[PDB]
């Protein structure tokens, strides 16, 4: 709620809403995903945020070395 | 050794076979030597053929190994055998065959021993052998390039052979086109460009260009190899005199203008000094390559790139001539015409002012020597063109207040500050031209010459305005007008400019003493083009010296003009000389002597020899004194020769001052004073050291005026690195105060050096190569030898007018902005094999914006991996563009 | 080619003659060099005087000052003396300071350390090239990697790759891995620096990575170079527990060599030939492809390769018909190059015990037993075969 | 010509004889003078010589307590570690010297002329530093998926903080780059560094460890701070298991010297202060040695794993490398890469390098099929077993 | 140290990640399913033609109406196929219908991953398979081709290629094959791709061909028919 | 550096000592601290200058 005032946050998903499906996460984690979600959006050239920017955000935190979710389909 | 291998049938002998030609073979050595002579050819012909195949095979096997112990003695022993009598005499087919591996054997010796003797000997054998074999050398090289393996050693060896052909010791045109040079250029860029440069093999490369462009693009750097051929060619003056090289540069210039890489062509036209050549460089690019691309564009772009001296377009031989060819070139008549007009190159300079800011803090303060001091200072802070506009607009303080010669001096320096205005500076000069005494109007005229060059290109010319002005009955106004004329044209050949010089200063009887500068202005037009050949300048100088040599200023200027009018050519001087003889005096005998020196001048070894038989260290009265300093400088020559010869010139420049001091004691003070300008003309490879060393000492020695001369070069690259140097100089000047007269010279020095940040640097180089000519450096250069420089002479001396244009980035596909554009930097350099000195187009990405520099900027290149392209204009940013040539007619490299 | 030699010569003639001409002539005529030229010579010479303290130039500061640390136990932020240049003091070189008031009089010394002396090793070997027989293929591989880009770097850097560097020498130990680096080094004519991998970890704390920097820096300056690093296998195999630097020391050393090699440094002309036992006992940080393009695995030396090496040693040894080469080679199995060397060295030694200066078939037969046991020993192996 | 040749041999003796006259005038050896910049500097220089400004002894000011007898005094502790109470030489004000700031004092007359620049005491760290290097962009594989992810965090605030404030997003801090040797943590970092065109200081931690415990720690804090002050700085910390190792002791050894420095780095990145907009990148050789303080978001917002370059990455490294090279184009560059097993980035490139070498060896203007097959069959067998990755990956 | 049985910091298993790259060292499997049969082409993976083609097996009959071609780590594959033969046959035996290609595929996919150095014994795995199989056969519904990979994903395929470059083998398919096409083109479309995915030549001793078709069992191509198909590129 | 200096005062003996009661805390791991010193010395000693076929430092 404090964060939404400063930068845009999508109707589609809020970190609170996101947490329910997943599990618990720490407060630094919640702000970091959020800044990162904006980062994709800034890069595109939009001030608006989408749901994809946040989901991409979870993926941005994880490690990668074979980048495939069609083997982990 | 290990006898037998191939002359033995068992399975085992294959190992000794590689080794064996080092000591001796059973029959294989003998096949070419013993067996061929002793027996008759036809009986022998069956055996030799079988064995021939096996020697070929051994060559391939030796390349398989990496060892030199097995490579070198093995091929050497085989040679001797071939030489004896399988050279041309066996038959029609058999000599072609024997000759094919013979070439291979030869390369290693040619390449390895470097000496002059070895060099000539190999050419003798190679040429006769080439003719008989008739083209087998070409297949041989190509097979070797393919191979399966070879040695690193061999890489150097195969190119070296191409040099035997170029000499033509037994050739004259038969196999004087390729030894398969093309793959050979690609692999290695080293010995092969020298061979090409001398042969005139360089013609074939245009036909080959279509294939080569792929390799030049992203795969290799074939581009480096051709730029090298050009280095060797210009260097050839130093190697062997100017008359010998002159024929050569003409044939080299035609192949390069036809080639896609335009800067190389541009350098050579600039050296020859001819009207015909310039129009061809402009037109040829467009015609050879019909595709729009860069090709149409390269003609204009090369003229803008050319930076040697003066204002827009610079040389200005080229500006008049490129019209008529303009209509034919047809990118569009309306647009091409507008780009060529100096009105478009003026606008961009306006933007650079903003960046530079005010530097002005100088005196404009009234009364005394300070009023005279003020006028030179206002320009000197913002040298070339900067934000000095406020001060220039203000008429009242500086211009009007001066008295006598001071008024002419005040007006004359004004034009140089107003430099590169279409108009609005012209409004300003015209307003003075009408007002006040004769001194204001005449002074106004040099200044007029400067601003009006802005609207030209054969529509409303600079010539048009100046033509009315010259007519003036008063000596002073007419002088200032011709001086103004000379300044605009710089070094051109044109019917009108020559015609205005023909009657003017038709007497040695003149009221003022600055009448002599007429002769200089005329002298300037002659160099940097086809000579002026004006009668007034030649005839008058001998009469002037006979009435008077009492005025040190007057006496000096007329023979200085004579020595410059003759420069540019040897041939032309003969017509004017022929006239002079009609009037005979003792004075004339000396005039004649100067013509010998003038024709011979610019040679790399002739000129040097002449200086034992000198006109320094002699006075015949004081006749000898006037030109003796001029000879010693060799200043044209120093600029003219390659980047490689600059390293040498740094000693030469100093050497010439030393020479004057030794010869003539009085001449010693003068020599030091010339020095500051000598370096300015020279634009040496390393600029930092020389002026600073001089700068401190020049306070102690009589005539503080040396220090003023020093300051012109001394600021070097404008303050980033120079911040320490410009601050220290200014302090040395300001620190010592002993008189108002001394203060003023030192005050000129302080203020010149002290230039605000990011400003146009001291240059007469091209900004790819330190190649060029100077006929604008000449206007101070001449007046820096006048014994105890007057107020009147100071005025002539003040103008810069030669410094950089702000655009050092894309001209491209029609851009002409200062607005940023990306560039690539190579942290890992390989190249020192490009004359211009641009490292690989494989690129690592970095940010936008290349702005004026003097020295450095060599690793700075333009990206050519972002969408894969190769630079036509070899990029450094000094006055080198970040522009590329690709198939497409629009830059795939988009503005940052 | 010849014409070029004249151009190069052209710069150099002017440099000696000009310096000579100017110094003497210009003090004589007017006031150019004159009072100023004497003044620099004299002032520096007087200030320097007796004594001068030696210091080392740590850093140069842009404001006519420098950080010199002096060999008197005090550091100084000196002021430059009139007529001495700040920018002629190399960070490689130590500078001389006047010891009364600290200002840089000048550089008469660059000074020297025992630290330099380790990296620089001069080779003039008893066995060299054409003193090795057999295993001919293995030498050709080394050369394509080391010799060919080092001699002619121009194509190799130009094509787009970084130049292929070095070789890794592994397989059965004893093949003659050490002889090979020294022999190839003479042919290429590269400055041969030898430094042990175990020598880099030592008691001293923080000296360990500094030394590795020096090893690379010196190799680079020398110009064509090969660094043969003998027994590098050593850092990995042992966690020494005898250094006060500890496990910390081993870590920090291991990274620095990687940094100096390529890294962000990306030094060129420096080939490293690595001698190891095996590269399966070597540390996994160090090993990785693409710093060393080619790896060579020697086969077990056969009976055939062995004869050629022995003929050379027989030539170096006392000559007789009592030298019986074949018998010793045959008896032995498919085993190292080293043994051929060991049989010859033990045979001479053995002679001295007898009070004989002769090396005969008897010394050799006795030598065969000891060499064979020590190296690998055939009587275990005969059961398994 | 013959005359000219004689001079080649001669010039060497001629320079040696002349050598005392060269030395005085140009520089080095007897009477070192440059003649070009110390000449210009000479008038300013005379002021310093006259004064006791030589010596001006290395020190740092502890506290600026003024006291009586000579009024303007400062309490200084020299870098060799003993304190002097000193005086002010008139040439600056007492304002110029400030507590904690580096200052110059004489040794013969103890007094401040000009204060010494603060915090530039490491020379060792500077040794390694090359600003903006990179082998060439072509070996990278150009734009990989790996490069693009790295730019969002890294490039973008340095280039424009304006866009960050506008949207209202906090600016990032840390990117942790990890993988066993040769997966290119440093190669990618150099590529982004050049692009952003921020000043670039990369440093190995192994020189910010020196002498005993605590000296290395002083070097790390001062360096970091200095960079932080500087607007638009990018610091790529190269290979830290030398200021980045495990935290323990067992009381038969101890990791301490390493941990003092590591902890000093970690502390400094965000700070106990909000954060700056100056970026830190850490390259680590183990993901197994890291303590949680380093891992917190705002000193490490997203973890990016450059370990064993991705499925897309293996083919891009070969083709972009192949593009640059003169090679055959009837072979599928991707087939050669695909053959490569579990390839580290260094390993993919190893094929290209070995392939090209054979081609150079021949001296062809391309390459042939044979050069590629010998290279690739060799790489799959031997190199892969002998990579960094089998041993390291299981551990990690 | 920790296992290969542990998760990576990516949140994916270490051992499964390694297995796919392992496939790429070896043989290829190309199966094209047409409505006139399912064809399997696989490389014998030779060093010389002087290697008898009398009884090199890598396309083996699972059932007499289902064939299987293998790709990847060839050694690991030999035991997976031998095993696959008994389980399909237990199913054939009980149901007494002609087995469906999809039932054989699902059954073998759970055996791929049972790995672990705990909760496993000698008959269970301690490593994941890195064998990707192509099961091709004709059933009651008609011709079907199924792809199995180490992650157990089973999918219906009309053309699937996996090989030495898995990626490589597939990119060529798009280019040559088109949905509805004859049997004779289907065999040919495999020989053109086969080369692309191999780094090795077209020899009759280096390719192996088998067709399973309506009303017709798994057939092994002989030297003459191996040549007919080599001719068709 | 030691070999050189030892050469100046030739013949010399570099001595290495184990008794395993002094330096008993340097016997583990690498298996003797004295062993590292030996390994390094012999290897450089093997070839430097013309000193492989001459010996005066043991």
């Amino acid at each position: 709620q404090i964060h939404s005032r400063k930068m845009n946050v999508s109707p589609d998903v809020n970190y609170e809403e996101l947490a329910r499906c997943t599990d618990d996460f720490n407060g630094a984690q919640c702000k970091a995903v959020c800044v990162e979600a904006g980062m994709i959006a800034l890069r595109r050239g939009a001030t608006e945020l989408t749901h994809e920017d946040y989901m991409e955000g979870i993926l941005e935190v994880q490690a990668k070395k074979k980048a495939n979710l069609q083997y982990y389909a | 050794m290990e006898e037998g291998g191939r002359d033995k049938t068992p399975v085992q002998s294959q190992q000794p076979s590689a080794t064996a030609p080092s000591g001796a073979d059973e029959k294989s050595s003998g096949k070419e030597r013993r067996d061929a002579g002793e027996k008759d050819k036809e009986q022998e012909l069956s055996e030799e053929d079988k064995q021939l195949q096996d020697e070929l095979e051994m060559l391939v096997e030796r390349l398989g190994e990496k060892d030199t112990s097995l490579y070198r003695p093995a091929l050497e022993e085989l040679r001797r055998q071939i030489r004896s009598s399988t050279t041309s005499m066996t038959s029609v087919p058999k000599p072609l065959k024997f000759l094919r591996p013979h070439y291979g054997k030869l390369k290693e010796i040619y390449e390895n021993m470097a000496p002059g003797e070895n060099k000539c000997f190999a050419a003798d054998i190679i040429s006769v052998l080439a003719m008989t074999m008739s083209g087998e050398r070409e297949c041989l090289k190509y097979r070797l390039v393919g191979s399966q393996e070879e040695l690193a050693s061999w890489g150097h060896e195969y190119v070296r052979h191409l040099a035997g052909e170029v000499a033509k010791e037994w050739q004259e045109l038969d196999d004087a086109e390729k030894a398969q040079r093309e793959p050979l250029l690609t692999l290695v860029k080293e010995i092969v460009p020298y061979n090409m440069a001398h042969n005139a093999e360089h013609e074939a490369c245009d036909l080959l260009m279509e294939i080569e462009q792929v390799d030049m693009l992203e795969k290799d750097i074939d581009e480096n190899a051709y730029s090298k051929v050009c280095l060797y060619l210009t260097s050839c003056v130093n190697y062997v005199p100017e008359p010998e090289n002159s024929a050569l540069l003409r044939c080299a210039l035609g192949v390069f203008r036809k080639f896609s890489r335009f800067p190389e062509a541009l350098r050579l036209a600039l050296m020859l000094n001819d009207m015909e050549l310039v129009e061809d460089i402009f037109t040829s690019c467009k015609d050879v390559v019909v595709q729009k691309q860069m090709a149409f564009m390269l003609g204009r772009h090369g003229v803008f790139l050319e930076l040697s001296e003066d204002v827009e377009e610079y040389e200005d031989l080229t500006e008049i001539m490129s019209n008529v060819q303009l209509n034919s070139n047809f990118l569009a008549l309306a647009r091409e015409l507008d780009i060529m007009e100096p009105k478009v190159p003026d606008d961009i300079y306006k933007t650079h002012l903003e960046n530079n800011r005010f530097g002005g803090s100088g005196s404009q303060v009234d009364s005394a020597r300070m009023n005279l001091a003020s006028s030179f200072v206002n320009g000197f802070v913002n040298a070339a063109f900067g934000q000095d506009k406020l001060l220039t607009d203000d008429g009242n303080k500086w211009l009007y207040k001066n008295k006598d010669h001071g008024m002419l001096s005040a007006a004359a320096s004004l034009g140089m500050i107003l430099l590169w205005d279409v108009d609005g500076g012209l409004t300003q000069i015209d307003k003075y031209l009408y007002s006040s005494e004769d001194y204001i109007k005449s002074g106004a005229l040099l200044a007029c010459g400067i601003v009006n060059s802005g609207v030209r290109n054969e529509c409303d010319p600079a010539l048009a305005l100046l033509s009315d002005y010259v007519l003036h009955n008063s000596n002073t106004m007419r002088l200032g007008s011709i001086f103004g004329l000379g300044l605009a044209y710089a070094g051109s050949n044109r019917e009108d400019v020559l015609t205005l010089l023909l009657p003017v200063m038709g007497d040695s009887k003149s009221s003022m003493e600055v009448a002599g500068v007429t002769a200089l202005a005329c002298g300037m037009i002659a160099v940097g083009s086809c000579n002026g050949d004006v009668t007034s300048t030649i005839l008058q100088t001998i009469m002037e010296k006979s009435e008077t040599e009492l005025k040190d200023t007057y006496a000096r200027w007329l023979p200085l003009g004579l020595g410059l009018n003759h420069l540019g050519k040897g041939e032309a001087i003969e017509a004017i000389l022929a006239a002079l003889e009609v009037v005979s005096e003792p004075f004339r005998s000396f005039a004649n002597t100067l013509v010998d020196v003038c024709a011979y001048a610019g040679s790399g070894n002739v000129l040097k020899v002449q200086q034992l038989l000198h006109i320094c260290s002699e006075h015949f009265d004081s006749k000898e004194k006037e030109e003796d300093k001029d000879k010693k400088e060799k200043k044209d020559k120093d600029k003219k020769e390659a980047p490689a010869d600059m390293g040498a010139h740094q000693g030469v420049a100093v050497l010439g001052i030393a020479l004057i001091a030794m010869g003539e004691e009085i001449g010693a003070e003068m020599a030091l004073r010339t020095f500051g300008h000598l370096l300015r003309y020279g634009e040496p490879t390393l600029r930092r050291a020389v002026p600073l060393a001089l700068a401190l000492i020049s306070v102690s020695n009589p005539r503080l005026n040396i220090l003023d001369t020093l300051s012109k070069f001394s600021h070097d690259a404008d303050p980033e690195v120079s911040y320490n140097s410009i601050f220290a100089m200014g302090m040395v000047g300001s620190g010592t105060n002993n008189a108002r007269l001394a203060a003023m010279l030192r005050q000129l020095a302080q203020y010149h050096a002290k230039d605000p940040n990011n400003l146009f640097m001291v240059r007469l180089a091209q900004g790819l190569t330190h190649l060029g000519k100077g006929t604008l450096t000449l206007c101070p250069y001449h007046s820096d030898r006048q014994l105890m420089s007057q107020v009147a002479v100071a005025g002539l001396l003040t103008v810069l007018v030669s410094f950089l244009d702000v655009r050092n980035i894309i001209l491209g596909k029609s851009h002409y902005v200062l607005y940023g554009l990306v560039a690539a930097m190579q942290p890992r350099m390989l190249v020192t094999f490009d004359e211009e000195l641009r490292p690989l187009p494989v690129s690592v990405r970095v940010g936008q914006a290349v702005d004026v520099v003097g020295q450095a900027g060599k690793p700075k290149t333009i990206t050519g991996f972002q969408t894969h392209t190769t630079p036509v204009l070899l990029a450094h940013g000094e006055r080198a563009e970040l522009a590329t040539e690709e198939f497409l007619p629009v830059t795939p490299i988009l503005e940052g | 080619t010849q014409c070029r030699l004249k151009l190069l010569k052209l710069e150099r003639i002017k440099d000696y003659l000009l310096m000579e001409e100017e110094f003497i002539r210009n003090q004589e005529q007017m006031k150019p060099l004159e009072e100023k030229q004497e003044e620099e010579r004299s002032k520096v010479d007087d200030l320097r005087g007796t004594p001068m303290s030696v210091g080392t130039l740590e850093e140069i500061i842009d404001d006519n000052h420098a950080i010199v640390s002096t060999s008197v136990g005090s550091e100084h932020y000196v002021s430059i003396l009139s007529f001495v240049d700040k920018d002629l003091l190399e960070p490689g070189c130590s500078v001389l300071l006047n010891h009364k008031v600290h200002a840089v009089i000048g550089v008469l010394m660059d000074d020297t350390d025992p630290l330099v002396t380790v990296m620089k090793v001069e080779k003039a070997p008893q066995e060299t090239y054409a003193d090795i027989g057999g295993l001919d293929n293995q030498i050709q591989e080394i050369k394509e990697s080391v010799e060919l880009p080092l001699t002619h770097p121009e194509y190799y850097e130009e094509m787009g790759i970084k130049p292929p560097k070095g070789v890794i020498l592994y397989g059965p130990p004893g093949t003659g891995k050490t002889l090979l680096a020294k022999a190839v080094a003479n042919q290429t004519s590269a400055t041969f620096l030898r430094v042990v991998g175990s020598e880099l970890i030592q008691k001293y704390l923080g000296d360990g990575p500094k030394l590795v920097r020096e090893l690379f820096r010196v190799a680079e300056e020398h110009a064509p170079s090969i660094v043969f690093i003998d027994e590098i296998d050593a850092i990995g195999t042992k966690r020494y527990d005898s250094n006060s630097g500890g496990e910390r020391e081993i870590q920090r050393t291991m990274l620095e060599l990687l940094n100096q090699l390529d890294g962000f440094d990306s030094r060129g002309d420096v080939k490293v030939i690595m001698a190891t036992n095996r590269i399966e006992t070597l540390d996994p940080a160090l090993i990785r492809p693409g710093r060393i393009d080619r790896k060579i695995e020697f086969p077990l030396p056969d009976e055939k390769t062995k004869k050629r090496i022995f003929q050379i040693h027989t030539s170096r040894m006392t000559l007789a018909d009592d030298v019986t080469l074949d018998d010793l080679i045959m008896a032995k199995d498919d085993l190292s190059g080293a043994d051929i060397k060991a049989i010859c060295t033990e045979a001479g030694l053995m002679a001295l015990r007898e009070r004989r200066m002769k090396v005969t078939n008897e010394d050799f037969k006795k030598s065969k037993e000891n060499v064979l046991y020590k190296k690998q020993e055939g009587t275990p192996e005969g059961l398994y075969l | 010509q013959s005359t000219y040749s004689r001079q080649i041999k001669q010039v060497e003796d001629d320079i040696q004889q002349l050598l005392k006259k060269i030395n005085e005038l140009t520089g080095i050896k007897e009477s070192d003078t440059g003649l070009a910049p110390p000449a210009l500097w000479d008038l300013a220089a005379d002021k310093q010589t006259l004064q006791s400004e030589q010596p001006l002894q290395v020190a740092r000011c502890t506290k600026i307590i003024n006291a009586d007898s000579e009024d303007p005094k400062y309490i200084i502790n020299v870098k060799q570690f003993a304190k002097f109470v000193v005086d002010l030489s008139d040439q600056v004000a007492p304002t110029d010297i400030e507590e904690g700031m580096r200052v110059g004092v004489d040794r013969n007359k103890y007094q401040i002329h000009i204060p010494l620049p603060p915090k530039i005491d490491p020379t060792v760290t500077m040794m390694q530093v090359e600003e903006k290097p990179d082998v060439t962009y072509s070996d990278v594989g150009g734009c990989k998926e790996q490069i693009e992810k790295l730019r969002e965090v890294v490039e973008t605030p340095l280039l424009h903080p304006e866009r960050f404030v506008n949207l209202g997003i906090e600016p990032p801090k840390g990117v942790l780059l990890f993988g066993p040797p040769g997966t290119g943590k440093t190669l990618c970092a150099r590529a982004v560094a050049n692009r952003t065109d921020a000043c670039f200081i990369p440093v190995i931690g192994s020189e910010l460890v020196q002498k005993y415990v605590g000296e290395g720690a002083r070097m790390v804090r001062e360096l970091f701070e200095m960079a932080r002050t500087k607007k638009a700085c990018l610091i790529f910390f190269d290979e830290i298991d030398a200021i980045g190792g495990a935290r323990f002791d067992d009381g038969a050894g101890g990791d301490n010297e390493v941990q003092r420095t590591m902890l000093e780095l970690i502390n400094q990145l965000d700070g106990f202060d909000p954060r700056g907009n100056i970026k830190v990148l850490m390259a680590t050789n183990r993901p197994d040695t890291l303590d949680p303080a380093l891992m917190r978001p705002g000193r490490l917002d997203r973890k990016i794993e450059f370990s064993l370059p991705d499925l897309e990455g293996r083919t891009h490294i070969f083709k972009i490398h192949a593009r640059s090279m003169s090679v055959e184009r009837d072979i599928r560059f991707e087939l050669l890469a695909r053959l490569c097993p579990n390839s580290t980035g260094a390993e993919i490139r190893s094929v290209c390098t070995e392939a090209g070498m054979f081609a150079i060896r021949a001296r062809r203007k391309i390459a042939t099929e044979k050069d590629f097959l010998e290279a690739v069959n060799k790489v799959i067998k031997s190199y892969a077993k002998f990579s960094a990755t089998p041993r390291y990956m299981t551990y990690n | 140290d920790r296992g290969v049985n542990t998760f990576s910091p990516e949140g994916r298993l270490f051992q499964v990640e390694y297995a796919i790259e392992g496939h790429k060292l070896g043989s290829t499997a190309i199966g094209i399913q047409t409505s006139e049969g399912v064809c399997l082409a696989v490389e014998k993976r030779i060093t010389s033609p002087l290697m008898e083609p009398s009884s090199i097996e890598k396309i083996v009959e699972i059932d007499a109406h289902i064939g299987c071609a293998m790709s990847g780590l060839i050694a690991d594959a030999k035991t997976l196929i031998d095993k696959a033969r008994v389980e399909t046959q237990n199913h054939w035996f009980t149901y007494n219908e002609t087995m469906t290609v999809e039932s054989v595929t699902q059954a073998v996919s759970n055996l791929a991953l049972q790995f672990g150095e705990e909760d496993a014994d000698p008959g269970a795995m301690s490593r994941p398979f890195g064998v990707a199989l192509l099961f091709g056969g004709v059933d009651e519904k008609g011709p079907q081709l199924f792809h199995m990979d180490p992650s157990g994903t089973f999918v219906q395929c009309d053309a699937r290629a996996i090989g030495s470059a898995s990626e490589g083998a597939q990119s060529s398919l798009q280019e040559v094959y088109h949905k509805s096409t004859t049997l004779k083109e289907a065999i040919k479309s495999s020989l053109i791709i086969l080369k692309q995915v191999m780094e090795e030549k077209l020899n009759a001793t280096n390719i192996e061909l088998a067709t399973v078709q309506p009303g017709q069992n798994f057939h092994m191509f002989t030297k003459e028919e191996l040549e007919e198909v080599i001719k068709d590129i | 550096e030691l070999f050189v200096m030892a050469r100046e005062h030739a013949p010399s003996i570099i001595f290495m000592d184990e008794i395993d009661s002094i330096g008993s805390s340097r016997l583990e791991g690498g298996s003797g601290g004295d062993s590292e010193v030996q390994r390094t010395m012999l290897e450089l000693l093997n070839q430097l200058d013309g000193f492989e076929a001459t010996k005066n430092i043991k």
